[PDB]
Formats: structure tokens, sequence, C-alpha cells
């Protein structure tokens, strides 16, 4: 938003994995980057084990 | 011709005022940086600063501000070197070198000023 | 376990600039390098 | 600021890259590097700027490079005019010095 | 301060406006402006500027 990247950031223990649990997590800017860029696309991809 | 000439060997005393003229010609003046630059006898060169005769405009070095004084005259086109008080250590040759904005770096050197200044006479 | 390391970016493809915001050895590169397209990273 | 080989020895006929070591905002920030040849006894002439422009009159044999945080500067055929000093100058943005000149490299002929 | 005769040519702009801008955007790519909407494929392509 007006070309200052947002990150956000609040890690939770969760036990349940198969239904996403409720509650309400508010999270927090724990970094405010100001990359300058367009974002059109992402994706995730991890390491192999 | 494209030339800056100086001023002869001097012997003198701290304190005193030295003139030098730098006459510059074969460019347009007040549209190149022109700048004197000093150099200890046997040492590096150090610079001392670079003005624009357009507007006066001088950036002077920390390891040099308060000690010496610089000018132009745009009206004869030629560069000022002045000493409100000179110093004994103060022997060493002084360069008038015109430089250009961008890339900043002098594209044609003056002859330099050897000039000698101590205690003694 | 560990959700390892994290690859992000628009097209990675030099249209636009890049992102990335990969985790590892304590240190988090917020790069904006445009990194390998590769859909096997580590 | 700018580092340099206080001595460099050359025989003629030899290619001795003049080793200009800088910090990380005079040469490896991208920054251009600019050479004078400061023959002795005179004022030094321009022999180098740009990294790869040769101004009028400087011949061929001289060339200049840079290398990452550092420079060179090659010069082929070592002769006796040859004997000359060189300093290595950039500009620096953080010390808001608009001129940066090197420590300086003297250069003999075996 | 930027007085290089014959012209500093190490300051750009964007000539071709492609698009309306985003306030505080940055862009840096470098792609021939079609204008006859031909496949440019470099700079071959006519109008592509
Ligand atoms: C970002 O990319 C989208 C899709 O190409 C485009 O519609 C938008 O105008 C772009 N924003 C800018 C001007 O960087």
């Amino acid at each position: 938003i007006d070309g200052y990247f947002k990150i956000y950031s609040k890690h939770t223990p969760i036990n349940l994995v198969r239904d996403l649990p409720q509650g309400f997590s508010a999270l927090e800017p724990l970094v405010d980057l100001p990359i300058g860029i367009n974002i059109t696309r992402f994706q995730t991809l991890l390491a192999l084990h | 011709e494209v030339q800056l000439v100086q001023s002869g060997a001097e012997v003198k005393k701290p304190g005193e005022s030295l003139k030098i003229s730098c006459k510059g010609s074969g460019y347009s003046f007040t549209s190149y940086w022109i700048g004197w630059v000093r150099q200890m006898p046997g040492k590096g060169l150090e610079w001392m600063g670079i003005i624009y005769p357009g507007d006066s405009d001088t950036r002077y070095s920390p390891s040099f501000q308060g000690q010496v004084t610089i000018s132009a005259d745009k009206s004869i086109s030629t560069a000022y070197l002045q000493w409100s008080s000179l110093k004994a250590s103060d022997t060493a040759m002084y360069y008038c070198a015109r430089g250009v904005a961008v890339d900043w770096y002098f594209d044609l050197w003056g002859r330099g000023t050897l000039v000698t200044v101590s205690s003694a006479s | 376990n560990i959700i390892r390391g994290w690859i992000f970016g628009t097209t990675l493809d030099s249209k636009t600039q890049s992102l990335l915001i990969v985790n590892n050895a304590t240190n988090v590169v917020i790069k904006v390098c445009e990194f390998q397209f590769c859909n096997d990273p580590f | 600021v700018l580092t340099q080989p206080p001595s460099v020895s050359g025989a003629p006929g030899q290619r001795v890259t003049i080793s200009c070591t800088g910090s990380s905002s005079n040469i490896g920030a991208g920054y251009d590097v600019h050479w004078y040849q400061q023959l002795p006894g005179t004022a030094p002439k321009l022999l180098i700027y740009g990294n790869s422009n040769r101004p009028s009159g400087v011949p061929d044999r001289f060339s200049g490079s840079k290398s990452g945080t550092s420079a060179s500067l090659a010069i082929t055929g070592l002769q006796a005019e040859d004997e000359a000093d060189y300093y290595c100058q950039s500009y620096d943005s953080s010390l808001s010095a608009l001129y940066v000149f090197g420590t300086g490299t003297k250069v003999t002929v075996l | 301060l930027d007085s290089k005769v014959g012209g500093n040519y190490n300051y750009l702009y964007r000539l071709f406006r492609k698009s309306n801008l985003k306030p505080f955007e940055r862009d840096i790519s470098t792609e021939i402006y079609q204008a006859g909407s031909t496949p440019c494929n470099g700079v071959e392509g006519f109008n592509c500027y």
C-alpha cells in the first residue's frame, strides 16, 4: 500500500491440523519494508527432507 | 589556449597574505568546476576545495576548513588563492586545476604554485 | 517439525523487481534480487 | 583514504596492474575511478578517467580497469618515460567531500 | 553539481508512460514499448521504441 511493502507476524501454537481452529488473532507489523516495487504474484517453496 | 598559469616562488612569514592569479581561458569559465589542490613536499595530493565561478560556491575539506581562503573573479576569469595567516609548516605546492561535475575528476591541471613560507623572512 | 525455508516473488522473470523472504541461519534475507526460477529450491 | 602499494617495480616490456584498493564507499560502491600521472618534478597529468576512457595524448599502452572493490591500471611495454607516479582517486558520497585522493603508488623501472 | 558538458547521459527518465504510476512506486525494467501492436522480440518490431 502506497509503495511501502508490509509484513506481519503472529506465531501461535495449534494442536489441531485437520480443521483450522477458531479464535481471533491480530497480527503485528514486525517490519515495514520500503521495497518500492510492484507485486502481482507469489508462491511458497520449502526445502527437501 | 587552455592554460592555468601561476605566480613565482615566494619566501615570507606567517600571518600575511599571498595572492595568486590563475587565469582561465579556452573554456566557458562560468560553466566548469575550478578548484585548488595542495600537495605537501614529498607527500600525496590533498583536496582543498572547488569553486564555481557562477555563484562562488565553495565546498572545502574536513581537514582544511578555516585554514585557507579561496575565491574567484569572473570579471577577468581568474582564480584567486588567498591566505589570512600562513604557517611555518605551510611550505608546500598548491595547484589550481579545473574539474567537471559528474565523474568528479580534474580534466586539466594548472602549473602549480611553489611557495616557501617560514617564520624567518 | 519446521517449515524450513520460504520463497516469494512476483514472477522471478525480470519483468518486475523481485522479492524474497527466505529464513535461514538465524537471519532473514528480505533482498529483492532476481533469484533463480526453480520449482525445487531450498 | 584510498590505500595503495607504496612502491611497485616493473621491468621494461612487462605489464603490471597498479592496484587501486579502496573502501566500500570509494571504489566498491560502483563509483567511477580516475588516475593522474604525477610525473616527478612536475604536476600530475590525467592518464585514465572513467575506468575505460583515454584522453587526448594518452597512448593506448596506458589502460585502466576496475575489479570489484579495487581498480587496476594496466600499463604495457614499460619505457623510460613510464617512470612516473600515479594517484588513483574517486568520489566519496559518505564523507561529503567531492574529491578523495589515493595514498599513491611510486613506480620504478628495474 | 551536475554540469556535464555534452550531457550526463546517466540520468534517465521514462519517456513513454506505459500506464499510470501508483504514488511512491518505482519500476526498473527495460522493454520496447510497442505502438503498432506487433511482437517486438527485441527492438526489431515496428514502433518498438
Ligand atoms: C502492477 O502490475 C499490474 C499488472 O500488470 C498493473 O495493472 C499495475 O498498474 C502495476 N502497478 C504499477 C504501475 O507498478
